[PDB]
């Protein structure tokens, strides 16, 4: 399941948009996938890199990053074979997406629902009765 | 450039009623005009004129003439696109009126 | 972080779910609807308040509601 | 004018030393942590 | 990290957002963490007490620094010939130019020459040395520490007033009727019958004498008879000279009316006798609510009664007290609206009915002090419907206000909004059309095509006061009415010589340019109340947003989807409806100061005749009268005026810089951030420096109120250098 | 005129003044 | 948001019958409707003819008059009670 | 007059704007020679402003100290022909363009596309609807009365609060 962090990377000229300091000190993430070619794609942070054929491996400083390129290949390449890792300084990888092994708009058994709310919009509180009072305008 | 450029030679300008030139005289203003209306445009946002077009079609619906093609507030991209256009003509309509009746009665 | 509710309207069209640029969102079973599932929103620590789910929903006042709240590096999309 | 001196030391110390004090003392206050 | 103190999600924050919206936040004391209604109403109390201590320490300065630089001397001896010295100026970036041409005023050194009438009222009111200012300088900063260690005590823990107490309403207006509003009154009467008329008979009264010395002959004896009328037998003469003993009267309580016709200003004793009767009046209305003694009224009981039986209004005023009584922004609406319109009166009733001795000599000064108190009623009627928004986002409650005044406000607001844009449409159409009329028909050389409406209204109005220019005759001006015959006796013989002299600014004569602008000033009213009415009564919801009282007063938008709702906030409302007062007073201070420079030169005909179209007012006043004020420095040298034709382009600066904050929006600016955060940390030498809060552009919010106060700081700025700058230039 | 005796005690009041605005504002920061 | 306080012998005024009820009249809950009416014109004849005597105002007036003048405003109350009086049937 | 002001016909600065007008005009004839295009042009302008002001003098409007025509809108019947007529002119033209496209709305409203019917105008219709209005006051009183001018309350669409 974890990081292989020997992955080799897709062929890159560098760029002056990659990941600068609150990358090596707060947080970085990183995305591995499978290519059956290696061909020409578009980095999100500036111009053109060419994937490996094999596996891949790149590291963004923002998931929204790397989420970007995950649908960037998914449909100029049809690949879906992407995993987006968390990696904080300390060494530790937080595995992220898709983070039960089934994508979010495919539905899987033992997903809580969070954040849902039982009656429809216009059923909130007015602000005024939940003024000095901890209970939330949900209802 | 404020005292001894544009309040000098806007003399002939804001003379000019009353002459060939009063042309000029109109465009002048009606430049400036255009250009202050211009910033109701670009200072603003769409979703204010939205609400308020919401109670101009309740007026219309009251009376039974709400039309068919439903009123709509300009889309954000053209509200910036009607204050710049609106922007451009009334400034260079300022200068061509203050050039052209400046250099023609000195000139 | 931004506070993302879905409220009992949603018809589970699941178009908010593929919107989202950040995997806020994802789709849970519930016996409401036609479509039997629901949108729920796990990881709203990651969510940057584009509102791109709001504008994906077709209910006509949106089953899906972000409120904007506390501003942290994930919700301001700092790169730096 | 009375006192005469008193502009010419409290202008000084009023427009560049007060507003210098208070930019560093808010400065150190209200980047602390703690 | 601990900055916003009363926010935590201000203060996890990571950028410099945290700063800014910290500063921004912290007198909306409702809004911070753990706030309780106890709490809330006791620091605002406190920060009462703090602002009452800062209004006397102001007052208390302007004192101390006429006192100690000023020539308040020099100017009591000859009002009409010295020039008011404000204060004194120590500039080191100064040349020799500036500090000799700063040396006005009598004196040897560079001096800013009073704008506020500050002389003036206080020379009417019985100061006459420099001593008298400075121990009124000691007691105003007695004042100030004594409002500050009273703010301190009652936030102290036996001294912290219960919510039973602050929501007292019957006792508070009982006493702030008959003390602060009556009892005050009776005393300013008191001063000017004991100090301020004897100071203007030439008689020195002060704290060392005011026991012995009686204000008037027979001396507190006839108004303990009923010989009440004995205190207006023998008033001051036309001909008494103002602080001396020729000409001079006894009487302490007249009713003359008109001006003192050396001074030009209001009688004293009719100033007295003003404030004796409001005294009277204001004490018998502060016993009317019941406290503690069964007698008075309940205020409950009068809302809940007046519910007219016809059904037109609903269930009434049921509920209206509850809700006031709780909602302080619906209290900060009322009051805001109520000083609004007073701060107007001021405005308007001080320039026609002037009260200081030699003012309205001064053009300087008449036209700053109405320039500036029409600016601060705009500020305070925009304010006034600003809470009133967020009373209704945030302290309205619809179970609470079941078929009120309130809520048949909310069921019919459509129509309130679709008439006024009704309104504001039919005036500007027809406003800007007809001045666009005369411009085009002046310009092709024919001004007798204008259309030129006589504003007869307003002349019929003049006419029932007794103005004799337009040949009405009616009511006053009739001789023989039942009006005018009524009060032969007392007002009439002076008011009918002060309205009919054409030498002050009691009823203006008014022209076609009077009623052009009188009805743009109508049109700007009505534009700026659609702006803040629509934004009150949208505020809770719409079409486009429903659920808008979820998000608050102030919140950037909604998103790009239904079609875009940039601006869709109350608070957007408040932001758009701010360029409309703006124009207004605007409008409102134009009239007034070209009509007043025109009558002062002796040349009303220009403003008569320029005033119907546009270019008349772009040329003759703002062009005209531009020259004075930007040659105050050239190649040729500098004079005194040089300071205002650097804030006249300081206020072009501003203004100007607001536009880029209200053009240009936040996606642009981040971008360019992002670069220039990535060149600081590739810099050598430069990147050992760090940053402890990451750089990002400016909110969407806070750009558009940055952009609002460089907009309006640049329009005061601008107005407020022309306005003193030509006065002064032409005195006239 | 001003003695700068006069100008000395309107500096001690305002001085006073001074020390009961700090207070003030503390009790109203908490 | 917290009890509004209001002073010891408050009560409910709010009506939706013909007239209110009395005690919308304070301590003249108790008075007949014909000693309202009666009142009411007493008040009007007298305030108006006070009135009357001194419409031209001098510096010294009849301070009596003055006093009675008053009474022509106090009448239109006194007619508004005469008629919720007799509308309550006293 | 009326407000302190005098008819235009007796007031000495009227006759003096037409002076003044007039001059202005010879002024520039004097550059001219008789038969010259230029030379008829002026003669015709100087020509139209005596007309003018001669006309406006026997109106009865009443010059203000200015000598430009004033105009009285209280409402008085001797001045009816500066505001008033003219007003109950305008408000039959404005009632007729309101009356006519309110009935061609209604009208498009009931067709197979009704946006269509707004950017493509069915003119033999329209025509027949902008003939119509000459008797506006009256249908639409009668629209009034009969229930189908106003619509109830609930048939419109408001916002939440
Ligand atoms: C609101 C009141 C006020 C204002 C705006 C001014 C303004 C000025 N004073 Mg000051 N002054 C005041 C009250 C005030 N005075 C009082 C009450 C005294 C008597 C103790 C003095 C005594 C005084 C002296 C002795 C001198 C000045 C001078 C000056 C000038 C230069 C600034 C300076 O050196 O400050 C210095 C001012 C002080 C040391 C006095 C303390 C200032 C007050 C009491 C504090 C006010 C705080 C305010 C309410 C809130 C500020 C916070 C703000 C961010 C909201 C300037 C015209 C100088 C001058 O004449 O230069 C030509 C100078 O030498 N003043
Ligand atoms: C608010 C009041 C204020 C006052 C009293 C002064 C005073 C002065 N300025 Mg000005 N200045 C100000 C605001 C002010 N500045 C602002 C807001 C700006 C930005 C627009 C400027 C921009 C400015 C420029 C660009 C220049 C001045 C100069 C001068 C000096 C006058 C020229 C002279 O005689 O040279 C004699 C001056 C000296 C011999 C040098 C004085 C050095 C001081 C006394 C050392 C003090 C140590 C330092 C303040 C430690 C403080 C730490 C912190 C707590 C403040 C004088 C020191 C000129 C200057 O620097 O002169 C060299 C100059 O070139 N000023
Ligand atoms: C006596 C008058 C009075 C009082 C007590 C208040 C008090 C308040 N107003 Mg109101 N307001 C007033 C006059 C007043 N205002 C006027 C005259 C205007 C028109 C310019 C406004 C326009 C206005 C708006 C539009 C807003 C407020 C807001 C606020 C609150 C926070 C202020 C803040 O944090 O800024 C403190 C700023 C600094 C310390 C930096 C300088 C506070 C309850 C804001 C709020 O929080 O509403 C919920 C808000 O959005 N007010
Ligand atoms: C000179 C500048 C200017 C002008 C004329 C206007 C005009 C108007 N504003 Mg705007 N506004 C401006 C600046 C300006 N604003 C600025 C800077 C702001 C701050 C952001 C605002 C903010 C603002 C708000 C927030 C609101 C307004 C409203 C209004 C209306 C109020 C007056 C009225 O009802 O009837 C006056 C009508 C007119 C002046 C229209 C002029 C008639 C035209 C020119 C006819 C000419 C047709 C011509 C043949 C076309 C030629 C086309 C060519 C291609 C052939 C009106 C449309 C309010 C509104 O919409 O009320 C309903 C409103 O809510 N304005
Ligand atoms: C909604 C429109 C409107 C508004 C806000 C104002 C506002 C004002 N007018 Mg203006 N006025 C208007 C319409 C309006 N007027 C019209 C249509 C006329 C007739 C030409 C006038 C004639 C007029 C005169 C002569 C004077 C004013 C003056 C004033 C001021 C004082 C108040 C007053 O006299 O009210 C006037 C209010 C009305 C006349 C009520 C108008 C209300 C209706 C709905 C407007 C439409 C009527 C309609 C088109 C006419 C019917 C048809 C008829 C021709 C047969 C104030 C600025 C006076 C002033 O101070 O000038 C300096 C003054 O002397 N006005
Ligand atoms: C238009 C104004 C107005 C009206 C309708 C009333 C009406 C009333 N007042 Mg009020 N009152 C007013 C103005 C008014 N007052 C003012 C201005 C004052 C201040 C002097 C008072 C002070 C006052 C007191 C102190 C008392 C009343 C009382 C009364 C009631 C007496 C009925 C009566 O005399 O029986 C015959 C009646 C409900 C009495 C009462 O019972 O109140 C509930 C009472 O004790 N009035
Ligand atoms: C601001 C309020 C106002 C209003 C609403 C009016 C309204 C009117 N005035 Mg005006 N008037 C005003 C103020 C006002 N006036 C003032 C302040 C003066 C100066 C004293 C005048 C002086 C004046 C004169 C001198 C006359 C009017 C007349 C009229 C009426 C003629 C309109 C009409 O066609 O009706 C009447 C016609 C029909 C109903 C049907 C006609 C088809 C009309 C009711 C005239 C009139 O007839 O008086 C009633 C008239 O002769 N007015
Ligand atoms: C013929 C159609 C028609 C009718 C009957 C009305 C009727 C009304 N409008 Mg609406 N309106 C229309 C078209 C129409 N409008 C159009 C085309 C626009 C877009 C410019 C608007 C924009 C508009 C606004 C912004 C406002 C109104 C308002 C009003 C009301 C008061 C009168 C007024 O203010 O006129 C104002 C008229 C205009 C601003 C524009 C009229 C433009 C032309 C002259 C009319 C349309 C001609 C049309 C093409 C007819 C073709 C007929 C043919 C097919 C046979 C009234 C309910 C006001 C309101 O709600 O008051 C309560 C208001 O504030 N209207
Ligand atoms: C906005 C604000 C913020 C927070 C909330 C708030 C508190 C309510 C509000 C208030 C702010 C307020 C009210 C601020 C008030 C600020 C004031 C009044 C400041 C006064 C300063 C006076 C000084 C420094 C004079 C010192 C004189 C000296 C040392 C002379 C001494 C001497 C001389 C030579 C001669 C005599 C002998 C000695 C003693 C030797
Ligand atoms: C937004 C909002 C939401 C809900 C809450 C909220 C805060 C309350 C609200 C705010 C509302 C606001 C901000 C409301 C603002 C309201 C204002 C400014 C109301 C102005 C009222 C002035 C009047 C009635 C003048 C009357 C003069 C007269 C009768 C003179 C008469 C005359 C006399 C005697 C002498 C001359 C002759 C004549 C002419 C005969
Ligand atoms: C006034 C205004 C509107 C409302 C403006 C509208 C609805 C335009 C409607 C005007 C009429 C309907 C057509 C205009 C025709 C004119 C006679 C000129 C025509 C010019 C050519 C297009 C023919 C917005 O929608 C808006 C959106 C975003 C930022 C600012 C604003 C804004 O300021």
């Amino acid at each position: 399941e974890t990081l292989n962090l020997q992955i080799p990377s897709p062929t890159f000229e560098g760029s002056t948009g990659g990941w600068l300091r609150a990358a090596e000190v707060e947080e970085k993430y990183a995305i591995t996938w499978t290519s059956p070619k290696e061909q020409v794609f578009e980095m999100p942070t500036g111009g053109a890199a060419i994937m490996r054929q094999g596996e891949n491996l790149l590291y963004l400083a923002r998931k929204e990053q790397c989420l970007a390129l995950a649908t960037q290949v998914k449909n100029s390449f049809k690949i879906t074979d992407y995993k987006v890792y968390r990696i904080f300084p300390s060494g530790e990888v937080q595995y992220l997406h898709p983070k039960d092994g089934v994508f979010p708009e495919k539905v899987n058994a033992g997903r809580v629902g969070v954040g849902n709310v039982s009656h429809s919009i216009g059923k909130n509180l007015n602000p005024a009765q939940i003024k000095f009072t901890s209970k939330s305008f949900n209802g | 450039w404020l005292r001894d450029f544009l309040w000098a030679q806007a003399s002939q300008v804001i003379q000019s009623y009353g002459s060939a030139l009063s042309a000029y005289g109109l465009i002048f203003l009606g430049a400036h005009f255009i250009w202050a209306f211009s910033l109701m445009f670009l200072f603003s946002g769409r979703g204010y004129w939205q609400e308020l077009i919401e109670s101009i079609v309740w007026a219309h619906n009251k009376l039974n003439v709400a039309p068919a093609i439903q009123p709509r507030a300009l889309s954000i991209t053209q509200g910036r696109a009607v204050g710049l256009a609106h922007y451009l003509l009334g400034g260079i309509g300022t200068t061509w009126a203050f050039f052209l009746a400046r250099i023609i009665s000195v000139g | 972080s931004h506070s993302v509710k879905v409220y009992d309207t949603c018809i589970g069209c699941t178009q908010c779910v593929r919107a989202c640029p950040c995997d806020v969102l994802e789709m849970v079973s519930w016996d409401g609807c036609k479509a039997g599932q629901i949108a729920s929103a796990p990881r709203t620590e990651d969510c940057i308040g584009c509102k791109r789910c709001e504008t994906a929903c077709p209910t006509d006042f949106l089953s899906v509601r972000v409120y904007l709240g506390g501003e942290t590096t994930r919700s301001m999309g700092l790169a730096y | 004018m009375t006192a005469a001196y008193l502009p010419s030391i409290l202008v000084p110390i009023i427009g560049l030393i007060f507003p210098g004090l208070v930019m560093a003392f808010a400065f150190i206050y209200i980047e602390q942590d703690e | 990290t601990k900055f916003p103190k009363f926010s935590q999600a201000l203060a996890q924050d990571p950028a410099t957002r945290r700063i800014w919206y910290g500063l921004a936040t912290a007198h909306d004391l409702e809004s911070h963490d753990g706030m309780t209604e106890e709490n809330l109403y006791q620091k605002i109390f406190a920060s009462h007490f703090g602002h009452l201590a800062v209004i006397f320490l102001w007052t208390s300065g302007n004192l101390f620094h006429v006192a100690w630089q000023g020539n308040f001397e020099q100017w009591v001896l000859n009002p009409l010939k010295v020039k008011p010295i404000a204060h004194a100026i120590w500039d080191p970036h100064f040349g020799q130019p500036a500090v000799k041409a700063f040396t006005k005023g009598g004196v040897s050194y560079p001096v800013n020459i009073a704008t506020s009438g500050v002389y003036h009222w206080w020379y009417t009111i019985g100061m006459r040395s420099n001593t008298d200012l400075y121990a009124g300088s000691l007691f105003l900063l007695f004042l100030a520490g004594v409002f500050l260690f009273a703010g301190w005590l009652h936030l102290q823990p036996k001294f912290r007033p219960g919510l039973s107490w602050f929501k007292n309403n019957e006792s508070r207006l009982n006493h702030h009727l008959s003390g602060l509003f009556g009892f005050s009154s009776l005393a300013w009467s008191a001063h000017l019958i004991h100090v301020a008329i004897p100071e203007a008979r030439g008689q020195h009264v002060c704290w060392d004498n005011f026991t012995k010395v009686a204000p008037h002959p027979a001396g507190l004896q006839p108004f303990f008879t009923g010989n009440w009328g004995a205190y207006a037998a023998s008033p001051d003469t036309t001909n008494h000279i103002f602080g001396t003993s020729e000409g001079a009267g006894t009487a302490i309580l007249t009713f003359l009316g008109g001006f003192h016709p050396q001074t030009q200003a209001l009688w004293l004793t009719d100033i007295a006798h003003h404030h004796l009767a409001i005294g009277v009046v204001f004490i018998f209305a502060g016993h009317m609510y019941r406290t503690n003694w069964g007698i008075g009224h309940s205020l409950k009981e009068i809302l809940d009664a007046h519910r007219p039986p016809g059904g037109r209004l609903g269930a009434g005023h049921k509920g209206i007290f509850e809700t006031l009584t709780n909602s302080l922004h619906f209290q900060l609406g009322l009051a805001l609206a109520s000083l609004g319109v007073i701060t107007s009166l001021v405005a308007q009733h001080m320039y026609a009915l002037p009260s200081y001795a030699f003012i309205a000599k001064d053009y300087v000064t008449q036209s700053a002090l109405y320039t500036h108190h029409q600016y601060i009623a705009g500020f305070l009627m925009v304010g006034a419907f600003a809470h009133g928004a967020i009373f209704f986002v945030r302290d309205y409650d619809p179970e609470q206000n079941k078929n009120n005044v309130l809520a048949r406000i909310l069921d019919h607001k459509e129509a309130i909004i679709s008439h006024l844009s009704w309104v504001s449409l039919f005036l500007g159409f027809h406003t800007l059309g007809i001045y666009v009329h005369n411009d085009v028909v002046v310009a092709f050389g024919t001004p007798e095509k204008q259309i030129l409406v006589e504003p007869v209204f307003a002349q019929w109005i003049q006419a029932s006061s007794g103005k004799a220019l337009y040949g009405f005759d009616v009511l006053l001006s009739s001789t023989n009415s039942v009006a005018a015959n009524a009060s032969s006796n007392i007002w009439l013989p002076g008011w009918l010589e002060a309205i009919n002299s054409g030498k002050n600014s009691l009823f203006l004569p008014i022209g076609p340019g009077d009623f052009l602008i009188h009805h743009a000033i109508a049109l700007a009213l009505h534009t700026t109340t659609l702006i803040l009415v629509k934004g009150a009564l949208d505020a809770r919801g719409s079409k486009l947003m429903p659920d808008k009282k979820d998000f608050g007063y102030a919140f950037p938008c909604d998103g790009p989807g239904r079609g875009g709702t940039c601006d869709i906030s109350a608070w957007d409302a408040f932001y758009l409806s701010m360029f409309w007062m703006l124009n207004t007073i605007g409008w409102v201070t134009f009239y007034w100061h070209w009509k007043h420079i025109t009558i002062w030169q002796g040349n009303a005909g220009q403003f008569n005749e320029s005033s119907t179209y546009i270019m008349g007012w772009l040329r003759d006043y703002l062009w005209l009268n531009s020259s004075p004020l930007i040659n105050g420095y050239n190649p040729f040298g500098m004079n005194s005026l040089s300071v205002w034709s650097w804030m006249f382009l300081f206020g072009h600066l501003i203004w100007a810089t607001g536009f880029m904050f209200l053009i240009s929006w936040r996606g642009y600016w981040q971008e360019l951030i992002e670069t220039l955060v990535w060149a600081h940390e590739r810099t050598p030498l430069a990147n050992l420096v760090r940053w402890k809060d990451k750089p990002v552009a400016l909110s969407i919010v806070q750009a558009r109120l940055v952009g609002l106060i460089h907009f309006t700081a640049g329009y005061i700025f601008t107005y407020a250098a022309f306005v003193i700058a030509s006065t002064t230039g032409k005195f006239g | 005129m001003i003695s700068d005796t006069q100008i000395f005690i309107a500096l001690i009041l305002a001085l006073v003044s001074l020390v009961l605005a700090i207070r003030l504002g503390r009790a109203l920061y908490q | 948001f917290s009890p509004v306080p209001s002073p010891e012998g408050t009560k409910e005024t709010y009506w939706e019958t013909k007239a209110p009820s009395s005690d919308v009249l304070g301590i003249g809950a108790g008075v007949s409707s014909g000693n309202f009416a009666a009142a009411s014109v007493f008040a009007a004849l007298v305030g108006g003819y006070c009135t009357g005597q001194v419409i031209p105002l001098t510096v010294e007036p009849n301070p009596l008059f003055l006093a009675g003048s008053f009474l022509l405003p106090y009448s239109w109350a006194l007619h508004v009670a005469a008629w919720i009086q007799k509308n309550n049937g006293k | 007059d009326v407000a302190g002001l005098t008819p235009c016909g007796e007031s000495k600065e009227f006759a003096r704007r037409l002076d003044g007008s007039v001059k202005k005009l010879q002024t520039r004839l004097s550059k001219y020679e008789a038969g010259t295009p230029p030379a008829l042009a002026l003669q015709k302008q100087i020509d139209k402003t005596k007309n003018r002001f001669d006309r406006y003098g026997k109106a009865g409007l009443l010059c203000g100290t200015d000598g430009l025509p004033h105009l009285i809108t209280d409402g008085r019947w001797t001045h009816s022909g500066e505001f008033v007529i003219p007003g109950l002119l305008f408000l039959y033209v404005a009632g007729w363009i309101g009356w006519v496209g309110r009935s061609y709305v209604l009208f498009a409203r009931t067709a197979d596309k009704p946006t269509e019917k707004e950017i493509i105008i069915d003119v033999p219709v329209a025509l027949s609807f902008v003939s119509t209005g000459f008797i506006w006051p009256f249908s639409a009183f009668k629209e009034f009365t009969s229930g189908n001018l106003i619509v109830p309350a609930d048939e419109i669409t408001v916002s939440p609060r």
